[PDB]
């Protein structure tokens, strides 16, 4: 969760502008898992 | 060719975000 607030804060200058967030966050990710 | 699509003031500052971040 720190990392949710810390790369949020490291990848949202990478859009400034548009993009409430939900899941279009401002960088690229999926989960892998089990 | 703009095709315009008219809605009245409902909540353009949010689906209209929402039509960028989408399409």
């Amino acid at each position: 969760k720190k990392l949710r607030e810390v790369l949020h804060e490291l990848y949202k200058h990478l859009d400034s502008s548009a993009a409430s967030q939900q899941e279009y966050y401002p960088y690229v990710y999926y989960k892998i898992d089990c | 060719g703009f095709v315009a699509g008219v809605i009245n003031r409902e909540r353009i500052p949010t689906f209209e975000r929402m039509l960028w971040r989408v399409c």
